[PDB]
This record gives structure tokens, C-alpha cells and sequence, in this order.
DNA sequence: GGATTACACCCAAGACACCAGGCACGAG
RNA sequence: CCCGGUGUCUUGGGUG
DNA sequence: CTCGTGCCTGGTGTCTTGAATCC
């Protein structure tokens, strides 16, 4: 009621699917590429394009409308940019899992060190929970040197 | 569920074997070596 | 309205009251989601009445949600750490 | 806005390029799959309609509804005034008049004869009725679907269609 | 499919305190938005009071859809459930 | 025994190896081909959050400082440019080894600045940088501080006093509080005459009203409307009237240890500045009148008024499920006197 | 500009002793110029919203850096009432 | 190579030279040949010798050097890349790095003979003496010099279209002013939206 | 290309409409909103089958707002054209850039580089047409074209034809 | 507890949250399947037909 | 090595150092 | 001529 | 008239070494 009318159907959330954002997808939702660390341009206001405060990312000011959605600052959610890295770096949160993956796969071609021919290992792939299965596999393949 | 949680916790907030809160703590934590 | 207050309303079974307190009487916010990819990536111009999730090339399968602003904020902070929280409005099974 | 029985359309790892609508390649998209489901979950063949079937159903539905609007009390220009609104008046009148100038079998006697004659993918069976043809040579060129099916006897089909066809 | 036939309904035939509270509030809300009222209104003109009057005469036109744990459900009309 | 040569496993080296993992082995590793593909754990392009997440604040007047994330993104962006120039020239392994590791460092402490075993990134002021991970954890973070609980509108608080000449389910509410809080009552045929009287009295005379809300959502602020006499109410509009007799409100005294810390009382407007309670409800709240304060919450719709009166009201709470016995009785003076 | 009244300030930007004040009234008017007429921004100090009383005394002086410096003391009287605390 | 405190690289090179010269001909000479520090390589001094022990000797007691045993070896094939030494043609554009014109695009009209300075053509930022009885944060908006405005409000004609106004030269509306070459950026200049509109 | 489709529409009903003829109001409401409208997913919805007997199901009450939500399942005649489909048409306009042919609800544009050279636009003739030997090309002339591309702007569907191919043209 | 660790681990293993808990719906601001929210309320079209005809929607 | 020490409210008092460059003032 | 809002991070003492 | 010398301002920036017990 405090929301202006919109023709899109109103629904509720039934499921939250977590996951990772692919590099391709990050670019697909981005509205601008970010390159220059200087916020201001010539210090004459009017947010220089490509700045950390490029107006395509959104408005936090009552008098400038968003150049992407046309809505005021109250309704405008903000839109993401993207920053290309010259060299790929690790995500700090996932390092101990990355480490676990290295001992599981071949460091040349990347194949799982055990097969369904191994009887105990064939039992471990049946485990329905992904986390426990992954751990059960790694518990076997760890000693495979 | 919630009614059970409050019904057990509220008396604890006003209260040679171990008794009272230190004994209660051993149970919920399921200590392998009780005092 | 702290965590302990929340529990008391559950015990009373007053589910309707608890919803209203934490939304209409506070920081209620409307977002748009894409019916295909489940992200809050929709660009919505309401006076032009045109919507598009550029990633899915989808202008038809789009839903609106009412969620707390602080939840919208939370999801954008998760996106900034490369975590994708996909909001779907139906149970696949 | 308006939705159908088909649901979710969740993303998959391998993309697909047989979605693009191509009547030659029998690609009718996700909504017009070969096996559909009605509003009770029951299985059902896709309902493609020739020009002759469609003229009877639409005209019947409009006059039965018109009679119902009149508490229970022929020409195309009269039948189109049943709709509500000038936008609705336009699309319905243009569809009847278009069908009025391209439907060969304009009555239910001949139409049921064509119905029994035709009643093998369901889409091809409907295509053959809509596009008039003289000989077998003319059918497999404009429509290559028939050649793949390797179906004998297109003469009988065409001969009966042309014989039932009234003069003009 | 999910719906359970009338003769095979198994849930309790008494209105629960939670069902009662939701019915009274929902019906009250509809009356304040000028829904047609099904009982005579005398002196008691509060929205909640009119809804409580309709409940006492078994005249609220609503159906409870009680979900069971597996997702199936029994529809019960408020006209047929016994209110204490 | 043989001499081993441990070399560094750079992110780029590991990145190429991960893209060659087959779909069938991707599944067996517990990953997921559509949602969590294992090479996506390495960062190649960083999503830039909009200004909503990191707003600017004005310390004193015009002066404005930037959010910790804004400063930290500047550092990542500067460090990114120096890899550009350094990779192309003057890169005899050792030089690269210090620049590239520093880009890894800034991207790490941007997300998590509590990495064990190494010094924290610091602001110029000397205090540690507020990373995204630290934004979400702990009592004041996004989850425990803004989502599992949060500050709310239509609330009030003051010192409480007892009153034996109030009914058990009443609460005495100061006039000043009763003029600040409000309830949006929908206009119908049965109350339109009654509600117009409130509109003429205005926001400063009780019983009065503060706003008139149309179906489109435009509020008319009755403090500044000089032609208040020329308003005619239409059905379906809303009038935010003052709190009045018999309205149910939720009353609450911290800390809420059990469900009878929150019961619905009927409001009785009274002079002075304390909340009044009948003396027999002090026990379930574990309240007394030595300085205690209590909180009042006003439901904002027709549905929740009914929920309060039919589920949470004070007479329904006389017997508690904790020990199948009452939690309220005759207490203090009245109990001494009745003996 | 602030929403409260500015009509109790004298021409020197300072309110004078003896004037009763209520909440949100401005008692010290101060402006800051906007960098690149219509060039300044208000930086005034209003009385705390929950208070009232009488301006009692106004100190005017300069600080260690040589700029102007003011203090305004307000007095009111608090009379015991329902809710006030006491103890032996 | 050796890690040193940022900004102290030149000091360390100096200190090494003093130690070398002071010990020449004694029984304990400092057995280094040279030492140097490249600006492009922050916090790193390079030292030439035959034995690692001489490196430790050169740095002993130096308060600007990190005590951790962090001295790294350079490959012969990387020596020349350590000593690499490395436009502004007339009619080209540069960005000014100092003064009220800091950040502004300018055309490099002339270059000083000694080579020390130059002459730049830039869009002025003037007030025509309006409030006289400047900084880069309290400067005026850019606009071409208007000699009739100067005539009206506050001026020496020199030549066709050339005026000296408040001791600066304006020709056909542009300021011509000398800047040190070290005060102008010649590389990687990105014209702005506004500059594309103007020039 | 005509099909029969089983569709459904979410309808929100304000509580003041809760009367004994609720279903009949909804039946009128469904028809007014759906008939004659076009979508890229299904095409033009021409007429809905069995409108006066549609079973609307039960309405879900929206928590917090009082309004009621019906899912009206229904069956309609729909008309969507397809790329590759050969169809007949009636020309609506003739211009230097091609020809126009109303195919029922909409009109398809055929451009000049996909028209054979021997068909020459003749303005001097009365009435204007393309006059080849033993052929008629005037308004209302049966012509046979093939749909080679469908473009949808979510409001209406635009299809481009071609007459260059074998056996296509006037008959 | 272990707030951030849960969520990182949840991402890396693509966890699906079926939104049946009380806490899930509370923080998303939706009516929780408990008490007054443990069921849906439908409109009894059959019961409305016993009303007189002048009450009818047009 | 990490993990934590119940919940809510109010009051008052502090926020960035070092070096290179230009500009203004004083003396010969 | 409508609308109209200003702060963030810590330290110390209380209240219950 | 021309050179020596002190003050204001902006871009830049890091390091001499010096509370306890559950899983
Ligand atoms: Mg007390
Ligand atoms: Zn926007
Ligand atoms: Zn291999
Ligand atoms: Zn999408």
C-alpha cells in the first residue's frame, strides 16, 4: 500500500537456493566496469563516470534519479558493478576446501583417484548427503599417494 | 517446543552430588567426564 | 524488539502479529526477482512499465516480493562475496 | 500475467538449440510440446487445429455465448459484435473474415467428412489439411515433413480434399 | 489429488483457538472493507463485534484448509465445525 | 629418500586444472554443475556493491568520510592497476612475488579481516578495518542485530506504577503517549459520522486524529492543513486516530523469560506520566515499582487486534502450562488485609 | 534550515537571558558556507526536544585558536510528581 | 636485493657508500662494488658483491633495513632490467598537475629552450577582479577569457587578440602560461566527457 | 497457426465483490481481460472455450490484505504464427519497400530484396497492383508466403515473410 | 552460532533450504507455518449462494 | 590453534602524521 | 508551490 | 629590482621493539 502499483504478480518465497556466482554471470548482471580509484574527477562534483561512485550504480541522494531504473532513491535497490582482476586470486573463505580438493584429484588431469571397482569406495558413493559422501571419498583417497 | 524451552529455563534462573546450574550444564552439553 | 520478544509471540502462536511487527511496522521493502535465475537482478522502470533481467533475456517471467530491507541488504552483501542466494517462489520437489 | 500448466523451467547445464520455433524441424517450444497436460494432470496430445475445425468451434462458441447473453434466444459481421470493446471487436472480426476467405469446407457436413478422413505426428496431420495441394509433387516441396515420414498415398488425400471442395 | 474426500475427513471436529482467532480477524477485516454482512446489525457496530456475532450464529462464509504434514489437506467449512 | 622440490601452487595454476575436471567427477566430489562449479571458488572478477551497502556519513557539516569498504575497494583498485604495468615489464619473478601477494592480501581482508596467524589490516586511525565477515557476526551484526531482532515503530516506554482500582486486564496509559501513538481505522458506513468528529478536533485535542490516508497512499498531515473543515471522508480511506478506550495493546517487561512476559491489556487513558497496572499482574512480569520500565506495542491492523484479544489477553493467561497452576494471585496489601 | 522558530535570536546570533525556550527552538544560530549567491548551510543548535526552561546566562569568549566561542546555560525547575524516585 | 623501510632506499644507498669509502685500504674493506635503488622498485636496495657475507657486512647496524634475513639473489639474465633508464610535442595535450589548473587538459604550445619549462594553452578560471581588495579548492569555473568583460569590469592590449590581464597572457581567449615539465602529465591521459564536448 | 490451450489466470478480488453472483462476475472479468490480447509465449488469444461454465476453484484469502485470489483455469483458442510455416494472406498495403498482408489479427512485412525481380510495382495502373501475365496482385488476392523470422516485443508479435522461394506468390 | 562458516559451506555444497522452519519465514517476513498461520482460509462460494439476489456482483 | 561469558535503556567525552611544493615577507 | 532531513565508530559510569 | 627564508596545503603514508576451560 506504501508501494506504488506494479503489474508484476506478487508471490512469496518458498525456497532459497545457495550457490556461487560464475564469472560470466557477474558480468551479465553488472551495469558498469570499474577501473579508476579516484572518486571525484576535477573536484567539481557530478560523479565522474567509472568512479567508485559512478551514477549508474545508484542514487543515495534525494535529487538525482537513477540512470538505470528511473526510480527515486527510496525505491531504487541499487545495481552491481564488476571489477576485472588482472590475475586470478583465491577466495579467503574457501581455501581449506580447495586444499581438500587437491588431495582428491590428479594435479595434471583432475580425475578422482578411485573407481566403483574398489568395494568400500563403491559403498561410499551411495551416501545420499553430498557433504558426507565427499568426506567419505576423501577419507579413502587421502592414502592413495 | 518453545513452551518446553521456557518451562525448563525459567526455574533455573532462580536456583555430596553436584546440583543446580553446574549439574544442569553437564546434561545439556553431554560432557563425557562429569564432575 | 529483541530475540526474546520474538520467542514469546511464537509461544502465544500469534504468527500474524509477529509478521506485521517485523515488516509493515518497520522496514518493509519491495524487490523484483527473475523467475528463471532467481536473482534480484531485475531492472524495473515503473513509469515506462518495462522489466528485463538482461542475463536471462526474460521480460515475462518476473515476480515481486515483499521482504525486509535488512534482508535485501544481507543478500547484496552476500553477492559481494560471490555467494548467490537464489529466491524461488515454487517448490521443484 | 497469465500462465499455464507447464512449470518451473529450471536451468540446466547443457543448453538447448532445438527450442527456436521452426515448423520444418518440429520445434514448437516448451509450451507446445507433443505431450501436454490439462488442468487435472492428465496426459493429452497437442491440439493443433485446421482452418475447417477452427471455423466451426469459434463460430459455435460465439453464438452459444450470444444466446446465453440473451437468456436463450450465419453472417460473420453480425457474429463479431458479441465481443466487448473495440480492441476485442477488431481481432475477432478480422479472424472470421480471414477464415471466411480461405476455409474451403465452410459447413459441418463436409467438415466431419474431412474430420473422419484424417482421423504419424499430430502436427504434420494438421499441416496437410491447412495447405491445399494438387499433386504429391506439390506437397513434399512446400512441406518437407512428409518426406521423412515416408507416407504412401497422398493422391487419395488430395483427391478427396479437391472432390469435397465446392466450386467457386 | 491432494484433497481428501468429505466422508474420509479425520481431523478434529472442534474449532481450535488458533482457527477461531484467524477466522474472527479475517472476517472482521473484510467487514471493515465493506463486505456484505450476513447478520442483522443492531447497536454493536465495532468490526470485531459484528464478526463475533456472525460466529455465534454459525454464519461466517469461510472454509478452513487444514494442512496435514505430508502436504495433503482437508477443507472444513466454518459452518460445520463445532464451536465451544 | 630423495630431495623434494616444493614449489608454490599459484591460483592461476590451480585455476586451469579445475576447468578440466569432467562433469561426472564434478558430481562425485559433491559439487554441482549448475550452482556450485568448483572453479568458481577462485576469484577472477569482483562484484562491486552499490552505494546502498557502503553509504557516506557526514562527521561535521559538509565534511564526509567514506565507509571502510569504500576505502578498501580503492586499495584493491590501486593494487590492480600496478599488476597491469608490472606484469608487462620489470617482472623478474621476485618483483611480481610482492605485488601479486599484496593483491591477494587486500582481496582477502576485504572479505574477512580475522584471518588467524597474520596481522589485521588497519585503518589510518589504527583500529581494524570492518570487513564483510565482521558485518554479519556477533550481537550487533546483520543477523543477530537487524534480522532476528530489530527496532520497531509504534512503541513506548516509561516508569510503571500500581493501581488497585483498575481491572486485571487494564493498563493506564498517559495522555501524552496516547496522543503520539495511533491506529489506522478504516472508514465504513457505520463509523463515518464518528470519525469526522475526530478529524475536526485535530492532532492537539483528545479525542482526535493525525492523518487521513487515501487509497492511493497520499497522507494528509493534519498539523499543517489549515482547511481541515473542508475534508469529506470517502469509504475505504483510513484515519489514523488517537489511541482510545478498549483498544488492545501488547505490554512487555524485559527480560522476557517466558510467555507471560507479553500479555495484551485494554488501554485506559489517564493523566500523569506512568503506566498503571493492576497490582495482581506484577508477579508474572516479575515487575515491581522501584524504577522498572515496561514497553507497550500497538497493533496496526484489524487482523492483529483480534489475535491479541483472542489469544494473548490477560484472563486467558491466568493458568500457566509451566506447572498447571495459576501464576497470578492476591498479593501484598490485599493478601495481608484479607487474612 | 531547521523546522523550529528562529524568532528568539537577537542580531548577534545569540539568545538573551530571561527568554523562555521550548524544544527544537534555535538558541545559537550558526552557518557554514557551501563550496563551489545562496551559499550557506545551517549549522545551528536546537534545544533538546524533551526540555523547556529559561535561558539563564550566556557566556561569550574566544578559544585557544582565536575564533568565537559561546556557552548557553538553561535553568528549569523540577517539581516532584508521580513516577519520581526517592530513597531513605 | 634487500628489503628496506619504504622511503629509506636512497638513505641506505648513501650509508653503504660511506661505509665502503671509509674502509677502503684498511684490513677489513667492505667487499661490495656498488649499491643502488630504483624508484620503480619501492623498498628494495640492490647490492653488488662476490660473497653473501659482504651483503650482511654492508647492512650491519643499518636502522633502515629489516632484520629478517631477507636478501634475495638476482639472476645474471635479470641484471640489465634493473638499470633501464626509462614525448610532450607541441600541439599535443597534457594534464596539469599543480595549482588552480590542476587536473585540467592543456595544449603544449611551447617548450623552454633550457628545457626546464614550457608554455601551455589552457581555458582560464577567472573572476575579473570581482571580489578583490587562489586555491584549487576555491577556484572559479573554467571559461574563455573575454576581453570586453575585462574592459567593462577591471587590462593591457598587446597584439591582435592578445591581452595581458592581471599579469597573465590571454590570446584568443586562452591563457598561455609556463609550467614546469615535471608539473604536467603526458602519459595515459583520459579525456573526459566534458573535454570531448569542448575540444 | 491455431491451437487449443489450457491456460490459467490469477485474479485478485476485492472483498466488496463477495456476493451471490461472484462466479458470474469472475467469468465476465476473465473474458474482458484475456480476449483479444497477445503474448509472445502463446500468441493471440482469440476466444475462450466454454466461458459461462468455467470452474474457478476456491479463492485463497491473502494474509494481511483481505482480498481474495482465484486461479481461474480455462481453455481457449489461441493463434500464434511460426517461423517456417507457409501461409496464405490478404495484402493490406503496397509500397516501394515491399508488400503488406493481414493474416488474421496481424500483418507481415515482406521486403524488396526477398521479392522476385519480375514482380514490378505499377502505380500507373488503375487500381494499383503488380501485373504479371496471367496473374492477379490486388487487395484480397490469394498469395502464398513463408514466415522466415519472428520478433516479439512482449506486446505484439512481428513476423517477416519472403516470396522469393519456389511455388510462393499469387495463385 | 558459526554464522559465516555455515553460509560459506552452504554455498560450496549448493544447499537447498525448503523454508519450512519458523526462523526461515520470520527473517524473510512471511507468515510462518505456526498457530494462526498453520492453515489457509478459503472463500465458501457454495455458502454465498443462499444470499438474496440484490446482493450480487455486477 | 579457536569458542564463549543472558536481554533492554540513558548519560558524557574523542576522531590523521610527514615531506615537497608554492606563495608571501624581509633584506641587500 | 507543494515535499523537506543529519551522523558513524569506541571508551567510562549508572539503571533493572 | 632580486634572492633568502618561513607558513599553508595536498599527496602520501607505516613499525626502534614491547584472562580460563570446555570440544
Ligand atoms: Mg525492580
Ligand atoms: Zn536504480
Ligand atoms: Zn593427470
Ligand atoms: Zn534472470
Amino acid at each position: 500500500s506504501q508501494f506504488p502499483y506494479s503489474s508484476a504478480p506478487l508471490r512469496s518465497v518458498k525456497e532459497v537456493q545457495f550457490g556461487l556466482l560464475s564469472p560470466e554471470e557477474i558480468r551479465a548482471i553488472s551495469v558498469v566496469k570499474i577501473e579508476y580509484p579516484e572518486i571525484m574527477d576535477e573536484s567539481r562534483q557530478r560523479p565522474r563516470e567509472g568512479g567508485l561512485n559512478d551514477p549508474k550504480l545508484g542514487s543515495i541522494d534525494r535529487n538525482f534519479k537513477c540512470q538505470t531504473c528511473g526510480e527515486g532513491m527510496a525505491e531504487c535497490p541499487g545495481h552491481f558493478g564488476h571489477m576485472e582482476l588482472a590475475k586470478p586470486v583465491f577466495h579467503i573463505g574457501f581455501i581449506p576446501k580447495i586444499k581438500k580438493v587437491c588431495e582428491c584429484i590428479c594435479m595434471n588431469c583432475g580425475k578422482l583417484l578411485l573407481d566403483e571397482t574398489n568395494p568400500t569406495m563403491a559403498q561410499a558413493i551411495r551416501i545420499r548427503d553430498p557433504k558426507k559422501r565427499f568426506n567419505a571419498v576423501w577419507q579413502l583417497c587421502k592414502t592413495k599417494m | 517446543g518453545v513452551i518446553a524451552a521456557q518451562s525448563i529455563g525459567e526455574p533455573a534462573t532462580q536456583m555430596n552430588v553436584t546440583l543446580g546450574v553446574p549439574r544442569l550444564k553437564e546434561i545439556l552439553n553431554v560432557a563425557k567426564n562429569i564432575k | 524488539f529483541g530475540e526474546m520478544e520474538r520467542d514469546c509471540m511464537i509461544a502465544h502462536g500469534a504468527a500474524g502479529f509477529l509478521k506485521e511487527r517485523l515488516m509493515e511496522a518497520s522496514d518493509a521493502f519491495r524487490v523484483h526477482v527473475c523467475g528463471i535465475c532467481g536473482l534480484m537482478s531485475v531492472i524495473a522502470n515503473l513509469k515506462k512499465n518495462q522489466f528485463e533481467c538482461r542475463s536471462c533475456k526474460n521480460k515475462t517471467n518476473i515476480y515481486q516480493l515483499h521482504i525486509p530491507y535488512a534482508a535485501k541488504l544481507l543478500f547484496q552483501e552476500l553477492m559481494a562475496m560471490n555467494i548467490a542466494p537464489r529466491l524461488y517462489t515454487e517448490r521443484s520437489g | 500475467v497469465s500462465t499455464s500448466t507447464v512449470g518451473a523451467r529450471r536451468r540446466r547445464a547443457k543448453q538447448q538449440v532445438d527450442d527456436e520455433e521452426n515448423a520444418t524441424l518440429l520445434r514448437l517450444g516448451p509450451e507446445f510440446a507433443l505431450k501436454q497436460y490439462d488442468h487435472d494432470g492428465n496426459e493429452h496430445d497437442l491440439i493443433a487445429l485446421s482452418l475447417s475445425e477452427s471455423r466451426l468451434l469459434i463460430r459455435e462458441a460465439l453464438k452459444a455465448r450470444s444466446r446465453a447473453r440473451n437468456g436463450g434466444v450465419i453472417d460473420d459481421d453480425e457474429l463479431a459484435k458479441v465481443t466487448s470493446g473495440a480492441v476485442a471487436n477488431g481481432v475477432v472480426k478480422k479472424t472470421l473474415d480471414y477464415l471466411n476467405t480461405f476455409a474451403r469446407f465452410k459447413d459441418e457436413e463436409t467438415c466431419t467428412a474431412v474430420d473422419q478422413l484424417l482421423h504419424l505426428h499430430p502436427f504434420e496431420i494438421a499441416q496437410l489439411s491447412s495447405l491445399g495441394c494438387e499433386d504429391v509433387d506439390e506437397a513434399i516441396t512446400l512441406i518437407p515433413s512428409l518426406a521423412a515420414k515416408k507416407e504412401v498415398n497422398l493422391q487419395r488425400i488430395l483427391d478427396e480434399l479437391n472432390r469435397l471442395e465446392d466450386p467457386y | 489429488e491432494l484433497a481428501i474426500l468429505k466422508e474420509e475427513r479425520t481431523t478434529t471436529p472442534y474449532l481450535t483457538k488458533y482457527e477461531r482467532a484467524r477466522i474472527l480477524g479475517t472476517r472482521a477485516l473484510q467487514i471493515s472493507m465493506n463486505a456484505p454482512v450476513l447478520v442483522d446489525i443492531e447497536g454493536e457496530t465495532d468490526p470485531l463485534q459484528i464478526a463475533m456475532k456472525e460466529l455465534s450464529q454459525r454464519k461466517i462464509p469461510l472454509v478452513i484448509r487444514r494442512y496435514l504434514p505430508d502436504g495433503s489437506y482437508e477443507d472444513w467449512g466454518c459452518d460445520e465445525l463445532i464451536v465451544d | 629418500d630423495a630431495q623434494p622440490e616444493r614449489k608454490l601452487l599459484t591460483p592461476g595454476e590451480i585455476l586451469n586444472v579445475f576447468k578440466h575436471i569432467s562433469p561426472e567427477d564434478c558430481f562425485r566430489l559433491g559439487f554441482n554443475e549448475d550452482y556450485a562449479r568448483p572453479e568458481w571458488m577462485i576469484i577472477t572478477v569482483l562484484p562491486v556493491p552499490p552505494p546502498q551497502v557502503r553509504p557516506s556519513i557526514a562527521m561535521d557539516e559538509t565534511t564526509q568520510g567514506q565507509d571502510d569498504l569504500t576505502h578498501k575497494l580503492s586499495d584493491i583498485l590501486k593494487a590492480n592497476i600496478n599488476v597491469q604495468k608490472l606484469e608487462m615489464d620489470g617482472s623478474p619473478q621476485h618483483i611480481i612475488n610482492e605485488v601479486e601477494q599484496l593483491l591477494q592480501f587486500h582481496v582477502a581482508t576485504y572479505m574477512d579481516n580475522d584471518i588467524a596467524g597474520q596481522p589485521q589490516a588497519l585503518q589510518k586511525s589504527g583500529r581494524p578495518v570492518k570487513a564483510i565477515r565482521a558485518r554479519l557476526k556477533g550481537k550487533e551484526g546483520r543477523l543477530r542485530g537487524n534480522l532476528m531482532g530489530k527496532r520497531v515503530d509504534f512503541s513506548a516506554r516509561t516508569v510503571i506504577s500500581g493501581d488497585p482500582n483498575l481491572e486485571l486486564d487494564q493498563v493506564g496509559v498517559p495522555i501524552s503517549i496516547a496522543k503520539t501513538l495511533s491506529y489506522p481505522e478504516t472508514v465504513t458506513q457505520y463509523n463515518i459520522h464518528r470519525l469526522t468528529e475526530y478529524v475536526r478536533n485535530g492532532p492537539n485535542e483528545h479525542p482526535g486524529a493525525k492523518y487521513v490516508i487515501r487509497d492511493n497512499g497520499d497522507r494528509i498531515d493534519l498539523r499543517y492543513h489549515k482547511r481541515a473543515g473542508d475534508i469529506v471522508l470517502q469509504y475505504g480511506w483510513k484515519v489514523e486516530r488517537h489511541l482510545m478506550d478498549d483498544d488492545p495493546v501488547l505490554f512487555n517487561r524485559q527480560p522476557s523469560l517466558h510467555k507471560m512476559s507479553m500479555m495484551a491489556h485494554r488501554v485506559k487513558v489517564m493523566p500523569y506520566s506512568t503506566f498503571r497496572l493492576n497490582l495482581s499482574v506484577t508477579s508474572p512480569y516479575n515487575a515491581d515499582f522501584d524504577g522498572d520500565e515496561m514497553n507497550l506495542h500497538v497493533p496496526q491492523s484489524e487482523e492483529t487486534r483480534a489475535e491479541l484479544s483472542q489469544l494473548c489477553a490477560v484472563p486467558l493467561q491466568i493458568v500457566s502450562p509451566q506447572s498447571n497452576k495459576p501464576v497470578m494471585g492476591i498479593v501484598q496489601d490485599t493478601l495481608c488485609g484479607v487474612r | 534550515l531547521k523546522h523550529g522558530t528562529y524568532e528568539k535570536l537577537d542580531e548577534d546570533g545569540l539568545i538573551a537571558p530571561g527568554v523562555r525556550v521550548s524544544g527544537d527552538d534555535i538558541i545559537i544560530g550558526k552557518t557554514t558556507p557551501i563550496p563551489p549567491y545562496h551559499t550557506k548551510r545551517d549549522a545551528s543548535t536546537p534545544l533538546r526536544s524533551t526540555e523547556n526552561g529559561i535561558v539563564d546566562q550566556v557566556l561569550l569568549t574566544t578559544n585557544q585558536e582565536g575564533l568565537k566561542f559561546v556557552k548557553v546555560r538553561m535553568r528549569t525547575t523540577k517539581v516532584p510528581q508521580i513516577g519520581d524516585k526517592f530513597a531513605s | 636485493g634487500v628489503k628496506v623501510r619504504l622511503g629509506k632506499e636512497k638513505d641506505v644507498v648513501r650509508q653503504i657508500l660511506k661505509k665502503k669509502l671509509a674502509r677502503e685500504g684498511t684490513k677489513n674493506p667492505l667487499e661490495i662494488y656498488s649499491a643502488f635503488q630504483r624508484d620503480s622498485f619501492k623498498g628494495h636496495v640492490y647490492i653488488e658483491a662476490r660473497k653473501a657475507e659482504a651483503i650482511n657486512d654492508a647492512l650491519k647496524g643499518n636502522v633502515n633495513v629489516f632484520s629478517n634475513n631477507s636478501k634475495f639473489l638476482v639472476g645474471i639474465v635479470e641484471y640489465k632490467d634493473l638499470l633501464r633508464p626509462v614525448k610532450l610535442t607541441r600541439g599535443s595535450y597534457v594534464r596539469v598537475k599543480n595549482g588552480k589548473f590542476k587536473g585540467d587538459l592543456a595544449q603544449v604550445d611551447e617548450v623552454l629552450e633550457n628545457g626546464l619549462e614550457a608554455r601551455l594553452k589552457l581555458v582560464p578560471r577567472l573572476d575579473y577582479g570581482k571580489d578583490l581588495s587562489y586555491t584549487s579548492k576555491f577556484r572559479p569555473a573554467q571559461r574563455l577569457f573575454s576581453e570586453a568583460e575585462a574592459r567593462v569590469h577591471e587590462i593591457r592590449r598587446d597584439r591582435d587578440g592578445f591581452v595581458t590581464y592581471g599579469g597573465e597572457e590571454y590570446y584568443e581567449g586562452f591563457l598561455y602560461k609556463t609550467f614546469r615539465l615535471q608539473n604536467l602529465i603526458v602519459n595515459s591521459i583520459n579525456p573526459t566527457l566534458n573535454e570531448l564536448s569542448l575540444f | 497457426m491455431f491451437f487449443l490451450k489450457d491456460l490459467s489466470l490469477i485474479l485478485t478480488l476485492h472483498p466488496s465483490y463477495f456476493g451471490p453472483q461472484m462466479n458470474q462476475y469472475l467469468r465476465e472479468k476473465l473474458l474482458t481481460d484475456v480476449e483479444g490480447t497477445c503474448t509472445g509465449q502463446f500468441g493471440y488469444i482469440v476466444t475462450v472455450l466454454d466461458g459461462m461454465n468455467i470452474d474457478v476453484g476456491k479463492g485463497r484469502i491473502i494474509p494481511g490484505s483481505g482480498s481474495a485470489e482465484f486461479e481461474v483455469k480455462y481453455r481457449a483458442v489461441v493463434w500464434k504464427p511460426f517461423k517456417g510455416e507457409v501461409v496464405d494472406a490478404i495484402v493490406s498495403n503496397v509500397s516501394p519497400i515491399g508488400f503488406f498482408a493481414d493474416v488474421g489479427p496481424l500483418n507481415v512485412f515482406v521486403s524488396t530484396r526477398l521479392i522476385p525481380d519480375n514482380l514490378v510495382y505499377n502505380p500507373s495502373n488503375s487500381p494499383p497492383a503488380y501485373m504479371s501475365n496471367d496473374e492477379l496482385i490486388t487487395k484480397g488476392s490469394k498469395v502464398r508466403l513463408k514466415v522466415v523470422g519472428t520478433r516479439t516485443d512482449v506486446n505484439e508479435i512481428y513476423a517477416i515473410g519472403s516470396i522469393k522461394e519456389d511455388f510462393l506468390g499469387a495463385i | 552460532e558459526e554464522t559465516v562458516e555455515i553460509l560459506f559451506e552452504a554455498g560450496a555444497a549448493a544447499e537447498l533450504d525448503d523454508c519450512r522452519g519458523v526462523s526461515e519465514n520470520v527473517m524473510l517476513g512471511q507468515l510462518a507455518p505456526m498457530g494462526t498461520g498453520a492453515f489457509d482460509v478459503m472463500i465458501d462460494e457454495k455458502l454465498l449462494t443462499s444470499l438474496p439476489a440484490d446482493y450480487a456482483p455486477t
